[PDB]
């Protein structure tokens, strides 16, 4: 703040840290999942 | 890392002549003080050995 | 750290800052109460 009288040592006691993790939007899958799957037990 | 706080040096107030206490100069002076902060760390150390 | 795989945003994100508060050595003071004191009530 560097305004009043007192001041505190520096900006890490200015500001308050979260442990919330955000993610944008991201695309969509389509292709992965819409065919039959033919299982094998061979080469 | 660890970080603690340092407290700053000491203050002096000012003597004020009788002749200024009508004025604002009745107050004094502002005594002001900034605090500090301190780090600590560590290293690695390893041996190692085969039977 | 930056060493494994996944990493950290920045250096605040891995301290701890404590709110302890210590000090150095003051001078001492000697002439402050050694003498008496003289109330007084006029100029």
């Amino acid at each position: 703040n560097q305004s009043s009288s007192v001041e505190v040592s520096s900006e890490s006691y200015e500001t308050i840290f979260s442990q919330r993790i955000i993610r944008d939007l991201q695309k969509e899958l389509v292709v992965g999942a819409l065919f039959e799957e033919l299982p094998m037990s061979s080469k | 890392i660890l970080t603690m706080l340092v407290e700053p040096d000491a203050g002096r107030a000012t003597w004020v002549a009788a002749s200024a206490y009508g004025s604002d100069n009745t107050t004094g002076s502002e005594v002001t003080g900034a605090l500090t902060e301190i780090h600590f760390s560590t290293y690695k150390l390893a041996a190692k050995s085969f039977i």
